[PDB]
């Protein structure tokens, strides 16, 4: 039920910390 | 403090139409709110006037700047008024259609001077229709009428 | 010959007539102008006739609903007297557009009636529903006990399946023949 | 004063079969024809006998009988496809008759419905009745839990299921229903909604409820 | 002719017959000007009418808005007497537009009251809904169900799927034969 | 000649007879004066059309708009009444501006309706639409859904693509040829 | 020649003559007075007749204004009452003031209505504007729809090419030739 | 009179065979002309006996007829194009029936509808009932997740799916059905709200939904 | 009285064709007067038998007995420029058909239409029914995007596009259907908002990267 | 006959409301394995109310006497 096929982040207006924080496992 | 506004304006139409107030061109009025005071004191009471200060501090942390939230406080003084005139309805329409009851009985004997005779009958009146509906009715108007917590939310929002 | 009731109205009238052709007796109706209907039958069968009279509580009274005890006409209307008429016309109108269902003919649904919850500082409790119905013969009713579930669960602001039941039962065998006149 | 004037104009959803007891039979095909012809019947223009029958009921007219005389027999339905030769699907894996013994069972049954004039007896498999339940259960995408157990299978469906499972899962069952029957297999749909309702929960083996974020409830191992 | 029923107006003596002749039984519409109509059958036929009108609660009652309950003549209007009003005439406006849809030949729809929200600070809660329906037959009624459920989401303020229902069944079969005089 | 109803109106009688005409059965329009109009069939037509009086529910009830329930002649009105009798001429403005494009036989709009957001301190909620259409066959009716919506979205305030929900279809087929008498 | 409609307005007798012109049938306005008019037709076009009458949902109702049920005769007025009636007369003078245009016959505007911004906290949103209009054939009718926006563009205070959304097309055929009568 | 007259001034909706059976069959076209043909046959104003038939109800009553005497047929629908010779669409890749007793079924079949002459029975393939359904559904540009087992396939489509989406579906649907129906493939079709609207989430392998700046939800792999 | 007298004052509109089974055949050009003429033969002022046919619903009559007797069969359309040779339009590089089995399939379509004379078989190729729809595409200056698969190809016109970007896509496509049909190719105009017609692209350490065409698309805060 | 529980005196002071207590009586037509028909009816009259329990309602039924239908008699002197 989440439809896209490939690997990615998408950020919809994000506080610049739950986003780096999500960059925090590559 | 909306509760008991209403009731001290309540009072005040009983005494006012009744006559008792005319030397200006009030003690019963006093009395009603403090009996409005006690019967809400008494269950719960004390608990909802706490608890609304409480929630308070929830939403309006300072440092945040919250406000009064104006579009929906300027009915606030009307919305008593409604309430104040459905209150005082059912003892002012006996006391006016006495008058003109005794106002055409002048009319039937002329030299009765029934403005004078007005002021001696109207205060036992005013006084005895209410103590029919002043045991089952004025009470829990009280309780009902007191501002609970849940409404917090409609009166105020944090500017940042 | 006898007779037994007298001055009914025209639908406590049928109702007598109904009842006592299930248990072999005949009766006649006959109508008095003003003065309603009138119900008599015949010398033997009058014995028997009172018998089920007192059980099956004849004559019928009327179908009482919430909103005769709080009537519209008193200028004063307190919230516990709009509640409670607002109450009791969801509760006949779900029970007759529920007639309209396939196989359903007859149904009574009752409603929880809260009013002392807004007073006081107390929330408002969950609302709780029940159902009853009788379904035509020949028809697989265990199956037909979840539609009624479905459509009333979302009728309303937040029940849950435990609050809902449902009982309902199959039709009872057919009344088609006549009594027959006791000859002597 | 003829019987088929007496019926309905259209003369094609009634059929009438002459019994060999003195009595005819006139062959519905609904309980609404069946009403249309007991009126007839019960305000008594026709001054012979006759009698209306059915498949619902005429199912389970005569197996109140054979659940007297011939107790524990494995059978699955009667069809009245053709109304003077039916055909008596019988279980081949749960029985242990012979073939002489069977002929006796094919004449106990004629003597008791007059208008048949000969009855077929066909063994039906027992697990093919099962894989075409379970195919067309697999076809809706619908979730299930076979239970097999001895003599009878249970299909359970549970769950807050939507409105178009529901009608689809009802139109499949009542065609189910009307070429096999509710003696072998047998759906349980049941419509519950989530249980232990808002709850967090560890299950297996070792089970706690959490009625609050300090709060251990100890049911059964969940 | 035993007479079954009079006083009877012209909405209710419709269905009567409409009844009656699904059990293979005839009626005769007699008016009476004033006093509304009236019904009369035979005698053998007496026996078996009595006995479809107590199952099938005939006369049927006529249907009930929420609305009637609260008048718009009224002196002063209550918020919790206004959005009653304005709930029950959406409602009925509703049921009057799905009749335009391809295929559909009756509907009912209900919605879900707010009544706590007139006197309380609490925001509302989500409005749930429910329809009925009955279709002409031999529709593909499987792939009919998500165009009503998409039309019914948002013709409100904010409303998910799983809070809507909708149950619906293809008419019953077809009468179009007399029921023939009972000779005797 | 059974008559089957009597004292409706000029608009109801032309409905009636269209729909008895799709069942292949001849009508009569009888004049009363003022006390509306009746229709006649003859016997052996009779069965039919009282089969189909209880399915279409006819004669129809007139169409309800949400204006009828508030009307302007009260002495004191809330901004609570006002609002619904603007959200309700609005939606049949844009139903007499939809009827003008090139196919459309009739539709019918549905606004959602938002009252408790103004007297609170909430921001107003998103609006939500519905609409339905009827065209003539033999049109591309996938390809006319997208300037339906384009013609409504920039009609308010501020709605998305997606809050929008159009479900039309092509209209029935065409009854040019009469019925016929029952011969004799 | 059997009666179809009676009580009608001189425009709405135009509209009727016009539609059924339209499908090969012909008809007769015979004036009745102080009535108004009335149309009878032929009896074997009495079949075609009504079932193009429940299609077109005829007669025809009068078109609405939003300033029909907000009065300008009553002592006061409120601010959202007043709003409603100025922005009722732009979009008709407006349309006035289209047709002039060269090259279009009818046309149809409306504009985004506030509401709320008179008593709530916020200060009134932008304006969008929605239009329709039908050319002559044989009119480049692609090039046409860039110089509406621009008349529309400014006409209100700050508005935006997203907001103006312009639907237009070119006119159907011609009808001109008669009927023809049925050779009876 | 003879029926062709008795009928509507169109002549041309119906055609009338004479039955087998002694009587007299009609062959309407759809459920809005076979309540006008048997309104006719339901007044009374034909003495001898006839029936109104259609292609989808005669369609389900020797499909009846078929799960009693035969049962784990494999076949699809019998068409009646030509009501005097139909034509049976057999399955091929799912029984093992010869031509000895292929022409038993095509000899008792010829006596359950008496108005016709001969049935021409062919065995159709199983896979092009299959790929023209697969890549038909492709061309409507719809998300779709096929799910493979024995003795038939289904397609169900879930998702957000806008007003294009739900039209174009049931164009498709039934345009399908009229050919195959619904013995092999079914659809099944159910639609849903998105849980990502104004979320921001991470998508892949480890994917997660962030319902708020402090909530995430670890879905169902 | 003749047929074409009894139409109206216009005899060029229509066109009378004499058919073989004994009929008449007329032959409209659009719906509209299609029921100018249908409303002669239903009111019943002609005493011979006659029947209507037209472009959009023939083509519907004879690709209903299409589908049943010549399944996979890759066609667009039949035109009827000229009611006594049609032209049928079949796919080049998707037909394996011989030329002896081709003259069978027209002798039975002769006998679908009892009107026509011969029915011609041309083989239009497969190529330049999709050249035609893209330079064509193109041609407008339109956002769209391609998905080419086996047996058809489909083009999508997403985003949110003005009145100018719809009225030129919706009049070259009804001016498409017209001539080659929607067997093959169709077209998909939707309303979505995003700003962004159609495309979409992820971005990280090297620039923007075109992602793969799916369904779902972000929605655009502007 | 049923039977419902009534309260007074928690609607107007600070106490809770109390619990919800349930009666009925049956008379059932004779016949009937009137053992298990205690359940449906428990079963309808839980959650036709706001909060009751299923062991606050008690059900008490019986089957009805024998018919009279036979005539008393004359007394002959």
């Amino acid at each position: 039920k989440i439809p896209v096929t490939g690997s990615g982040f998408v950020a919809k207006d994000d506080s610049l910390r739950t986003f780096f924080d999500a960059m925090a496992l590559q | 403090s909306w509760p008991f506004w209403v009731m001290h304006a309540l009072g005040c139409i009983i005494d006012n139409q009744r006559g008792a107030t005319l030397s200006s061109s009030s003690e019963m009025a006093n009395f009603l709110n403090m009996f409005a005071a006690v019967v809400y004191l008494q269950n719960g009471g004390l608990v909802t006037m706490v608890d609304v200060l409480n929630k308070s501090y929830q939403l309006c942390d300072p440092m945040n700047e919250c406000t009064p939230s104006l579009p929906p406080l300027l009915t606030f003084i009307n919305q008593v008024a409604q309430n104040a005139l459905v209150l005082a309805s059912p003892v002012v329409l006996v006391l006016l259609l006495s008058e003109v009851f005794l106002g055409l009985l002048s009319r039937f004997a002329p030299q009765m001077n029934a403005f004078a005779i007005s002021l001696t009958v109207k205060s036992g009146i005013a006084v005895l229709i209410m103590l029919l509906y002043f045991s089952p009715v004025l009470p829990d108007n009280v309780l009902r009428l007191s501002f609970q917590a849940t409404g917090l939310s409609s009166w105020f929002y944090e500017r940042g | 010959d006898k007779d037994l009731l007298k001055g009914l109205d025209q639908e406590q009238a049928n109702e007598v007539i109904a009842v006592l052709q299930m248990h072999n007796i005949e009766a006649n109706k006959i109508d008095s102008g003003k003065l309603g209907y009138s119900i008599t039958v015949a010398e033997p069968d009058f014995t028997a006739a009172v018998y089920w009279i007192k059980t099956y509580q004849l004559p019928p009274r009327p179908r009482v609903e919430i909103a005769q005890m709080f009537p519209a006409d008193s200028l004063v209307s307190s919230p516990r007297a709009e509640k409670a008429r607002l109450y009791s016309a969801i509760e006949q109108r779900l029970e007759q557009s529920l007639q309209t269902m396939e196989g359903v003919l007859s149904a009574r649904v009752h409603i929880s009636y809260d009013i002392d919850a807004g007073e006081n500082g107390r929330p408002p409790k969950p609302v709780h529903l029940s159902a009853l119905a009788v379904y035509e013969r020949g028809s697989p009713l265990a199956h037909q006990i979840s539609d009624i579930k479905r459509f009333l669960k979302n009728s309303f602001a937040d029940v849950d399946y435990d609050n809902i039941s449902v009982v309902l039962s199959e039709r009872s065998d057919a009344q088609l023949q006549a009594p027959g006149t006791p000859v002597k | 004063a003829e019987l088929d004037s007496l019926l309905g104009q259209e003369k094609e959803r009634f059929q009438v079969l002459p019994g060999r007891d003195k009595m005819l039979y006139v062959a519905a095909q609904n309980e609404r024809d069946t009403l249309w012809a007991r009126q007839v019947l019960a305000r008594g223009d026709y001054d012979k006998n006759a009698r209306v029958i059915n498949e619902n009921e005429e199912n389970k007219r005569i197996s109140i009988w054979l659940d007297t005389y011939y107790p524990q027999l494995a059978y699955y339905r009667i069809h009245f496809d053709e109304p003077r030769k039916p055909v008596f699907w019988l279980s081949r894996q749960r029985n242990t008759m012979s073939k002489k013994e069977l002929e006796v069972l094919s004449q106990k049954l004629r003597a008791l419905m007059p208008y048949a004039d000969s009855v077929n007896i066909t063994l039906m498999d027992d697990v093919t009745a099962a894989g075409q339940a379970e195919a067309g259960l697999k076809q809706q995408a619908l979730p299930y839990s076979r239970r097999n157990h001895k003599g009878g299978v249970t299909f359970v469906i549970q769950g807050a299921l939507d409105d178009v499972e529901i009608l689809r899962a009802r139109q499949f069952v009542d065609s189910y229903y009307r070429t096999w029957g509710g003696r072998y297999v047998q759906f349980a749909i049941e419509l519950k909604d989530d249980w232990l309702k808002g709850r967090s929960f560890q299950y297996g083996a070792e089970g706690y409820i959490k009625m609050s974020p300090g709060h251990w409830y100890f049911p059964s191992p969940l």
